[PDB]
RNA sequence: CGCGGGGUGGAGCAGCCUGGUAGCUCGUCGGGCUCAUAACCCGAAGGUCGUCGGUUCAAAUCCGGCCCCCGCAACCA
RNA sequence: UUGAGCCUUGAUGUGUAGGAUAGGUGGGAGGCUUUGAAGUGUGGACGCCAGUCUGCAUGGAGCCGACCUUGAAAUACCACC
């Protein structure tokens, strides 16, 4: 995870809910080198059931 | 030094580093005291002979005009008749088996114990109580004997009792520094030559490795 | 694993409405009679008065309040391997584990009259000397030397 | 020597050690401590308790200086990072500079299953 | 020609300054373990801690002698 | 910068058990403290966790053996090593 954040935390981190298995999260989206690329849909939406 | 102000008022008579001769500072002994107890002058001996063969321990004691610095109450276990002739020569307590409950329940109002040897019977069950305070009369030593006239008047007549220490070491008090210092010089012969004759009987070529003299938290002496 | 379990905490004694003392004679209980366990404890204070206990506030409470028991010892894994660990003791058997030691170092005792080594037995818990109260040092000096694992 | 009142720290706990130690900004040694100085090994040597002992072991060599403000900084991903910073509390400190010093060195990727727990 | 240490079930070693007190490894006779065999672990059986003096309520132990061992060792004509 | 050595200074002693860190060893009852401890607390430090040293709020000559108990054996106050 690599994360910098310091002072008021306990317990070891793992701070997200649902991080892994059965969602959340990513892997939506697995395959060929996209895995980051939800993460850029639901940011330059707009809508979602586009014509 | 740092030095307690009841010993640098007594540098005020004395220097630190002259060791004053026993035969010319006869004024000045009665002259260095200070304490609120009574100060003496001890000899201190350095041996040997072997600093660790216990077959070269030395042992005994020695009868001077002043004994310990004081007086003894001597204690003697005898039964009938001989008991009033050591009440008359030197005893202040007589002792029987009804004393012997006494002594093991903790009860002792004695300097010295001595014993017959048909009464040391009863003394034998307190040699382990009498055993820590060097109280315990011993056949071996002759603190049991049937003239127990005479051994009362030994203890009573004043004598001091040594054992040389670790490596080779022994000190013993040659008497107190207000009695006669003109005596010092004879009386430490007395000690010397009685000390001299209790040499081991496997000791070769030589016994005494120097000889000290000082008094009690103070300056040393020469001879 | 599952469960999540019911807990029952006994009735108090149906003289005094301790149940401390209900625990105790749980506890001092052997064979199922139960009745017999009344009359060995706190069944006289004469046999206190007779060594080292003062006045009846005390009866019973050199058991309670003149210790506190924090942990118990043994082994315990850690990833693949075991290592001696001391464990913390539960916050209800806190006040009736000791129970065991005084009933314990008084059945096993070679000295005849059984209301009269439980009470002996009282009497050397309020000098706190030996049994019951070393057995709470002995682990304690232990996890002072044993802190990486809980 | 003489009372300063100003230095600057390092903090590093792992899966395998945690370290202490105090500097200066002109570049002197002012006080260290490790596991190893607190004597431990193996599989303990990386418990939050291995390095809040030996948070107090580096406060106490730097004990004449006159230090309640340090510029920190923070390294590793062990659960003694936890309370080596609580730990500085008990060694009198209240801070207002600290950052991670971790070596990123890459980008990502796959946070474990394991350690912990 | 001397000194230090040693004498303990079947072989080789403890020690000291807890004197009220025989410990051990290795083997042997048996288990754990194992598909056995290896590696690791621990029950059971058997001896005067030599020997003559000594202190003592008490020493295999300490303090004196002896003897057999194990390591080091020196000189006048 | 330090090897060896000598004075000065300061403290050594907890086999083991509890009230208790009984050094050796010989004495011995009145001896020592007035920035001085007691005693419960926020603190510092060594620790064999018993104890001791220092600081502050304080209170200000005690305290201790003998008594009472523990043990073959003592436990204020002190040479000597």
């Amino acid at each position: 995870i690599k994360v910098r954040e310091n002072e008021p935390f306990d317990v070891a981190l793992r701070r997200f809910k649902r991080s892994c298995e059965k969602a959340g999260v990513l892997a939506e989206v697995r395959r060929r080198e996209f895995y980051e690329k939800p993460t850029t849909e639901r940011k330059r939406a707009k809508a979602s059931a586009v014509k | 030094a740092k030095l307690t102000k009841r010993m640098r008022v007594i540098r005020e008579k004395v220097d630190a580093t002259k060791q004053y001769d026993i035969n010319e500072a006869i004024a000045l002994l009665k002259e260095l005291a200070t304490a609120k107890f009574v100060e003496s002058v001890d000899v201190a001996v350095n041996l040997g002979i072997d600093a660790r063969k216990s077959d070269q321990n030395v042992r005994g004691a020695t009868v001077l005009p002043h004994g310990t610095g004081r007086s003894v109450r001597v204690a003697v276990f005898t039964q009938g008749a001989n008991a009033e002739a050591a009440k008359a020569a030197g005893a202040e307590l007589v002792g029987m088996e009804d004393l012997a409950d006494q002594i093991k329940k903790g009860e002792m109002n004695f300097d010295v114990v001595i014993a017959s040897p048909d009464a040391m019977r009863v003394v034998g069950q307190l040699g382990q109580v009498l055993g820590p305070r060097g109280l315990m009369p011993n056949p071996k030593v002759g603190t049991v004997t049937p003239n127990v006239a005479e051994a009362v008047k030994n203890a009573k007549a004043g004598q001091v009792r040594y054992r040389n220490d670790k490596n080779g070491i022994i000190h013993t008090t040659i008497g107190k520094v207000d009695f006669d210092a003109d005596k010092l010089k004879e009386n430490l012969e007395a000690l010397l030559v009685a000390l001299k004759k209790a040499k081991p009987t496997q000791a070769k070529g030589v016994y005494i490795k120097k000889v000290s003299i000082s008094t009690t938290m103070g300056a040393g002496v020469a001879v | 694993r599952r469960r999540v379990i019911g807990q029952r905490k006994i009735l108090p004694d149906p003289k005094f409405g301790s149940e401390l003392l209900a625990k105790f004679v749980n506890i001092l209980m052997v064979d199922g009679k139960k009745s017999t366990a009344e009359s060995i404890v706190y069944s006289a204070l004469e046999t206190l008065a007779q060594r080292s206990g003062k006045s009846e506030l005390e009866a019973f409470e050199v058991a309670l309040e003149n210790v506190r028991p924090t942990v118990e010892v043994k082994s315990r894994r850690v990833g693949g391997s075991t290592y001696q660990v001391p464990v913390e003791v539960r916050p209800v058997r806190r006040n009736a584990l000791a129970m065991r030691w005084i009933v314990e170092a008084a059945r096993k005792r070679g000295d005849k009259s059984m209301a009269l080594r439980l009470a002996n037995e009282l009497s050397d818990a309020a000098e706190n000397k030996g049994t019951a109260v070393k057995k709470r040092e002995d682990v304690h000096r232990m996890a002072e030397a044993n802190k990486a694992f809980a | 020597r003489k009372q300063v009142s100003d230095g600057v720290a390092h903090i590093h706990a792992s899966f395998n050690n945690t370290i202490v130690t105090i500097t200066d900004r002109q570049g002197n040694a002012l006080g260290w401590a490790t596991a190893g100085g607190s004597g431990f090994r193996g599989s303990r040597k990386s418990t939050p308790f291995a390095a809040q002992v030996a948070a107090e072991r580096c406060a106490d060599a730097v004990k004449e200086y006159g230090i309640k403000n340090l510029e920190v900084m923070v390294k590793g991903p062990g659960p003694g990072r936890e309370s080596t910073i609580r730990a500085l509390n008990a060694a009198g400190f209240r801070i207002t500079n600290i950052t991670d010093v971790t070596p990123i060195p890459h980008n990502g990727c796959r946070p474990p299953k394991k350690r912990r727990v």
